[PDB]
């Protein structure tokens, strides 16, 4: 009903849960399986339309990545057609126009802006009626192409017939990235997909905890005199945080604490043992109106209380 | 897979170590089982004339109004 | 382990701030080419670079000692893999330091540098001299993520009085005939 502090299934793990959940349920196996050769029996059936011009929406549930792997191996062995899947915080638009020169066109990368390497593909699909381009773009609506200039580059490719864009759509709002200026260039034909199968992959980008091992592993490496000073500032947070107001100690007091405890000696020697503190992001400074730098710890609440109890040896 | 443990989206399959290049038709795949294929090929080779042919009729129509 | 196993990782050496170890990694690199003799170890100095790139071509003219070859003007990411992945060649030895400094707006430049000795013929032991700063938060975000890398850790504490006052008995003691200060202005 608060933080993380009556729980004790706390530290949500990364790598070593996987181990467990390879075990799946087989409740009713067979039905699943079939329903899944259900579309493979529409094998000849996507190079009916996708030659005059049209795409494949793929909507639904389970994973949409786990079914356009299997129809490649079956007919796509000697067919130009290039995969895309755009998951990690590191896809652009930038990736895959530039990945189509060198490699299908044969050609350096040196284009200037970005609206001057669209109009310089198109001469080489328009006057040629021979390069065919199979676009498997997995999962089409990520999470860093939410922009209206994201839709009008592909848009753009859409309009000649030579060109095979299918993507797979994983959101309720599929018609908010495209409006009637670009359905006319894409001409979506809905086709829904039953899978019922978890993900396993991009499962990376959503927030877990922070690694514990981060807190542990970085007080091994340091002096003994900045130990006392971090085990002395989390005692008198958690005594004060359940006033609202906490707006953080100030430097007098905590300059008086330090000879109170044995610590510093001096101010100068004091700010030198900070150095290693602000920049492994443990604490930082804020601008105050009283002329007192503020310290905080910019953490979680459930974490500080985690780490008194790893300290009892 | 292979495509989707690394850092990078770049992965292409040009058919370039078949020695051949062939060219396969649209019509060849109308027929996927016993559903006559000496007639399949013969229904899709009209089912670009009656569509070619309306076309025409449309740009014609709204032209002439 | 890796020289005779066949084996290939990666390995972050997370030392402390400002401690002077830099000495300490010169001693087995020159202990390993009198005891065997075979193997190139090329070296890594990008003090110069105060770019995020340049780095890749400044070390793609090491190629097999004797086998050089010219750049060409855009060229990275195809030939610098392609010979490490040669189970022909010797194994190659990478050093690598001030990692930290080499980050970019979204550190693309160290997604490839930690994912060749990953992938296919895992043949480049990496090796990172470098001070604490930051772990594994923003600079590589395939930890806590990935199941595929599994790196490994070592840091080092900084030394007291047990090590202090013991390696100034070797220092002068060694050299000097007679001492010029008391042992009571050594503690």
């Amino acid at each position: 009903d608060r933080t993380l502090q009556k729980l004790k299934r706390a530290k949500l793990d990364q790598q070593t849960l996987r181990n467990l959940l390879s075990k799946v349920s087989p409740s009713f196996s067979a039905e699943l399986k079939q329903l899944n050769q259900q579309y493979e029996k529409l094998f000849h059936k996507w190079m009916l339309q996708l030659h005059l011009g049209f795409n494949i929406v793929l909507y639904g549930l389970g994973s949409k990545r786990d079914l356009l792997e299997r129809f490649r191996t079956t007919m796509l062995q000697d067919s130009i057609h290039v995969v895309i899947n755009g998951f990690f915080p590191g896809i652009s638009v930038k990736s895959v126009l530039n990945s189509i020169t060198e490699e299908v066109l044969d050609h350096m990368g040196t284009f200037r802006s970005i609206l001057d390497q669209l109009d310089w593909i198109v001469n080489k699909f328009k006057e040629d009626s021979s390069l065919e381009l199979f676009l498997l773009i997995h999962n089409l609506d990520s999470q860093m192409l939410r922009g209206e200039k994201s839709q009008q580059i592909i848009g753009q490719l859409s309009s000649l017939h030579n060109i095979y864009l299918i993507a797979s759509i994983d959101h309720l709002n599929a018609p908010l990235m495209w409006d009637h200026a670009k359905q006319s260039l894409f001409n979506w034909l809905w086709y829904e997909t039953t899978t019922y199968s978890p993900y396993t992959e991009e499962t990376s980008y959503e927030n877990s905890s922070l690694p514990l091992s981060s807190l542990t592993h970085v007080l091994r490496s340091l002096t003994p005199n900045a130990r006392g000073i971090f085990r002395l500032l989390i005692k008198y947070q958690l005594d004060n945080q359940d006033n609202p107001s906490y707006i953080g100690l100030s430097f007098q007091d905590f300059y008086q604490q330090c000879r109170e405890a044995f610590l510093v000696n001096s101010d100068l020697t004091l700010r030198a043992q900070l150095t290693e503190f602000r920049d492994h992001k443990l604490i930082r400074t804020k601008k105050g109106t009283d002329g007192v730098e503020y310290l905080l710890i910019p953490v979680d609440n459930g974490t500080l209380t985690d780490f008194l109890e790893k300290e009892e040896e | 897979m292979a495509t989707s443990s690394m850092s990078k989206g770049c992965f292409v399959f040009k058919p370039n170590s078949k020695k051949r290049k062939i060219s396969l038709p649209i019509e060849d795949y109308f027929n996927k089982g016993k559903n006559e294929p000496e007639d399949s090929k013969l229904r899709f080779e009209t089912y670009q004339l009656i569509w070619q042919q309306m076309k025409s009729e449309n740009e014609r129509l709204q032209e002439e109004l | 382990e890796h020289i005779c196993g066949k084996k290939a990782g990666s390995l972050y050496l997370s030392g402390a701030p400002g401690t002077g170890k830099t000495a300490c990694l010169s001693r087995i690199l020159q202990d390993l080419k009198k005891e065997l003799k075979g193997f190139k170890t090329i070296m890594l100095n990008c003090m110069s670079l105060r770019t995020a790139q340049a780095v890749f071509p400044a070390i793609a003219q090491e190629i097999c000692q004797e086998e050089v070859s010219r750049p060409a003007g855009k060229d990275m990411m195809r030939k610098l893999e392609k010979h490490m992945t040669a189970e022909k060649g010797p194994m190659i030895v990478l050093v690598l330091d001030e990692m930290d400094q080499l980050d970019s707006k979204g550190q693309d430049v160290l997604y490839t540098l930690f994912e060749w000795p990953w992938l296919s013929n895992s043949h480049l032991v990496l090796i990172g001299i470098a001070n604490t700063l930051d772990l594994t938060d923003r600079i590589l975000p395939r930890l806590q993520a990935r199941e595929k890398c599994k790196p490994q850790l070592l840091n080092f504490p900084p030394y007291t009085r047990n090590q202090i006052v013991t390696i100034l008995q070797d220092r002068l003691n060694q050299v000097s005939r007679d001492q010029v200060l008391d042992n009571a202005a050594v503690q």
